């Protein structure tokens, strides 16, 4: 599970489409100096996970109110393709994550 | 853990973030950073982590999580009852956040 | 150029006081006075010197004729009874996905116990038409994360890519210029960038 | 009661503001791209009017907030950890109208849809006051300076008069500002976040001594 | 004045080392003080030499002579033993509706599985509180509707006409001069409409 | 209840609102004021109260309760479908709503 954290990155991309027959939704995180941290959180067939809908929100909210964020993805056993979505921190608004 | 209830006054919530709940998978944790407003850059109550558990089976939000949404969009201060309870968050320990009233003045919130 | 509800849009027995049940909705003149499957329908099943109300005006049936009389929005409602079209309609085509892009979600429509849709416009002109709804439909599993993203991007005037499923055609909207179909996805999208 | 007094948080120090008041960015006076944040939005910065709140206690509380911001940039390393701002104290006459009272009337003469709810919400929230054109020294009464040692924690006030501060029994107008209807395309209320502020006033309180993140307050207003 | 809780939410095995159980709230001196019964009380259940922590000060047991000696907030929770009272209370008022008008939501609240809470007022006076739980109450399920309207009020500086059942009484802010009972409605004030 | 379903134009919701439904407690109302563009504040149509009903034994928000919302904050002039039902709202009787559509124009909404 190589983890991976970026700190005061910013939403710049937010989709919310059908894997298949699962549901998905993806962020890009973006910062000047580099490339696109692509994560997405995928409907993990198990009606209950609350955390779809939950993180979904959140992320709009991020997406929202402008602010850098600090993400925690996982990885992808296939290069350019967006891991999982682990955990996700909005930033002081207005400021910086420390 | 702390061996007992604390209370910080005049704190106000910084960050928020949503993990999920290292256990139990039915809930997850909703953490943020207090800061004591004014305090030295450098004080114990100038970065204070707390985390509460959200469940996941039960839908909406709880009234912690609206408030929590409230006072951190408009930096209002706020009065926290953290402990004895530490979750983990963001690598470090952080205190349960278990009750926490807006602060009216200098009378409740010293 | 106006979509026309096919015949089988059609309740068989249409509805008091102008109110139409959920789910359906009052046919327009426009909209009968470009059918031919309807009037005729009609003609063949209309009895009598009676009149019936559409949204926007009047039917003279029967010994009439089969008049189809311009009116007022709602107009007629004071009529015992109002013709009404059923909104949605099971295509049968298959799931592929088809998609716009530059849209904007313009136009909000929703209704009792049904949908909420919006009409997705770019440069102006209307493009698509997309509902979401979590009474009924193949997709009612998305309705809670799609009225997130639909909220969003309409109030903040938000540039999309949106996404329609035609497995099903809706007919909420009345005079569309436009199709309808099952909303799907939606995406905050850089040009050309794979999350489209 | 128009108030006689109002005030202005603002990050220029008395030696220039006391000399030469502040003079609105442009001519734009339309009274709803003002409260909708449009004339004072990054490039499009015109409106013929001064951004002051009738609340000193308002004022206050940005202040003791953009402090705090600093205390944090230097917790995450983009700071020192200082900051010094100033409230200023005027004396508010005909040229100062009221932000609610003017909306309202500019809706309640081009109609509902012709406003936006929360840009209303806000000119309450705000206390704003429309110094148009121009809000002169002699008009400047006091000042009051804040410094915070961000990683000591010291706060240090000191007030400060102007000289060149005329005295005069007036107040703000009573009648509201009134403008012709806006042919603009607003998708909503321009705010800056944490807490939630008009972008005017916001954004007037700047200068040379990055960009302010602003937000439509109607995204967030609601929760998701 | 403040408002003084009834003996009768007096929590028997109070909470420990200041963490009341859910639901309870840390009994204050201020409160402690103004009602004679639970003092009276907590003379009779009091044995001799314990003190008590309180969100004030603290308590010493009748040997000590029933002491009610202040403290900063949170200071006696160093002490085993908390005095909690239990946040809800059923007045027995009947159900009806009792309304405020021209009030303002401030001084949000929450406790863990329990009500979410707000104050409003009217031109500076704390006019009544109200609070709103999906955990517990006769109005516990419309909890997910009311929250959201006291989220945007909150952040809007929206007056409202606030409606309240006092079928059943708050304790959850500590010393309060002002009441507070069951959300049941809130209503955006409109003059040109009757409302405010 | 009113004799039929009334059809009303360029309506701006003014005001909105929610109250448990009198007669059912698995339900409740989200009402509100709308007002016709032109209409003079002597008019009743500078004034129309209405409500619509909201399942409490399904969580989440109807379409109508979305819409509305971001017709409200918008300010969006609309064309409702009114009555023919009449519910109490603020002690008066409201127009059940049971469809709304924006205005696209003078066409749709003349």
């Amino acid at each position: 599970l190589p983890t991976h954290l970026y700190k005061n990155f910013t939403v710049q991309e937010l989709a919310l489409k059908l894997k298949g027959k699962n549901q998905e939704f993806c962020l890009t995180a973006f910062m000047s100096g580099r490339s696109l941290v692509r994560a997405c959180l995928s409907d993990a067939g198990h009606e209950h996970d609350t955390w779809f809908d939950t993180m979904l929100g959140f992320a709009i909210s991020a997406y929202a109110l402008k602010s850098r964020i600090a993400l925690t993805v996982e990885d992808s056993p296939y290069p350019g393709t967006p891991g999982d979505l682990l955990e996700l921190q909005i930033c002081p608004l207005n400021g910086y994550c420390e | 853990d702390v061996p007992y209830v604390l209370v910080k006054t005049n704190m106000v919530v910084t960050s928020v973030a949503m993990k999920p709940y290292e256990v139990t998978p039915t809930r997850m944790l909703v953490c943020g950073i207090a800061a004591k407003l004014g305090a030295a850059a450098s004080s114990p109550d100038a970065h204070v982590p707390f985390c509460f558990g959200k469940d996941l089976k039960r839908p909406g939000s709880s009234p912690m999580e609206v408030m929590l949404r409230a006072v951190f969009m408009q930096q209002r201060p706020l009065r926290m009852f953290l402990g004895p309870k530490q979750l983990t968050f963001e690598g470090k320990p952080a205190l349960e956040l278990i009750r926490m009233v807006e602060c009216s003045g200098k009378q409740d919130c010293p | 150029g106006i979509v026309i509800p096919p015949q089988e849009q059609i309740t068989q027995h249409g509805s008091p006081y102008g109110r139409c049940a959920n789910k359906t909705r009052a046919l327009t003149v426009a909209e009968l006075r470009g059918s031919g499957d309807l009037q005729e329908y009609l003609r063949h099943v209309t009895r009598g010197w009676s009149i019936f109300a559409l949204y926007d005006g009047t039917y003279l049936g029967g010994e009439y004729g089969g008049v189809i009389k311009d009116g007022t929005p709602g107009g007629a409602f004071d009529l015992k009874t109002t013709f009404c079209i059923m909104t949605t309609r099971n295509t049968g085509q298959p799931a592929t996905d088809h998609y716009y892009s530059n849209v904007t979600a313009t136009r909000l429509l929703s209704s009792t116990n049904s949908r909420l849709c919006a009409v997705f416009v770019r440069s102006g002109q209307p493009v698509i038409g997309a509902c979401t709804s979590p009474y009924d439909g193949k997709y009612w599993s998305m309705y809670s994360r799609l009225r997130k993203m639909l909220y969003l991007i309409y109030v903040a005037g938000i540039s999309v890519r949106v996404h329609v499923s035609k497995e099903e055609q809706y007919y909420d909207y009345e005079d569309a210029t436009f199709e309808t179909y099952a909303l799907t996805g939606i995406s905050i999208c850089n040009p050309g960038s794979s999350l489209c | 009661d128009p108030p006689a007094t109002v005030y202005r948080y603002d990050s220029r120090p008395p030696e220039d503001v006391f000399q030469n008041g502040f003079t609105a960015w442009g001519n734009n006076d339309n009274v709803l791209e003002h409260l909708t944040g449009r004339s004072c939005q990054v490039g499009s910065s015109n409106s013929a009017f001064v951004s002051t709140s009738s609340s000193r206690r308002y004022t206050e509380v940005y202040l003791e907030h953009r402090m705090q911001e600093a205390v944090e940039a230097e917790r995450a390393g983009r700071g020192t950890g200082h900051f010094i701002g100033y409230i200023y104290e005027v004396r508010a006459d005909n040229n100062f109208y009221g932000a609610a009272s003017s909306y309202f009337e500019y809706v309640d003469t081009y109609g509902d849809n012709a406003g936006r709810i929360l840009a209303g919400a806000l000119a309450t929230y705000q206390s704003e006051y429309l110094a148009h054109r121009r809000i002169p020294p002699e008009n400047i009464r006091r000042v009051t300076r804040v410094y915070h040692n961000g990683i000591t924690g010291e706060t240090t006030t000191t007030e400060y008069s102007n000289a060149r501060y005329v005295s005069q029994q007036t107040r703000a107008n009573p009648n509201p500002y009134t403008s012709r209807r806006s042919v603009a395309s607003i998708v909503g209320t321009l705010v800056r976040m944490a807490p939630v502020v008009g972008a005017c006033m916001a954004r007037q309180a700047e200068s040379s001594e990055e960009a302010m993140v602003l937000v439509y307050y109607e995204s967030i207003a609601y929760s998701f | 004045g403040i408002v003084i809780p009834p003996k009768a939410l007096f929590t028997q095995q109070g909470g420990a080392y200041g963490r009341c159980p859910n639901g309870t709230r840390a009994l204050t001196v201020a409160e402690l003080r103004g009602n004679a019964e639970l003092q009276t009380y907590l003379r009779q259940i009091t044995p001799g030499w314990s003190i008590y922590g309180l969100y004030d000060g603290t308590y010493l047991g009748q040997a000590y002579g029933g002491i009610i000696k202040d403290a900063p907030p949170g200071a006696g929770f160093i002490y085993r033993e908390t005095f909690c009272i239990t946040t809800i209370y059923k007045t027995g008022q009947p159900a009806a509706d009792h309304y405020y008008s021209k009030v303002t939501a401030t001084r949000l609240l929450a406790s863990t599985n329990s009500r979410l809470c707000a104050v409003f007022v009217r031109d500076g006076q704390s006019v009544i509180g109200a609070c709103a739980s999906p955990y517990e109450g006769r109005y516990r399920d419309m909890y997910d509707a009311l929250r959201r309207l006291l989220y945007m009020i909150y952040m809007s500086g929206l007056a409202v006409r606030v409606h309240v059942s006092k079928e059943e009484q708050y304790y959850d802010y500590e010393d309060a001069t002002f009441q507070t009972y069951a959300l049941t409605g809130i209503s955006l004030c409109n003059p040109a409409a009757s409302i405010c």
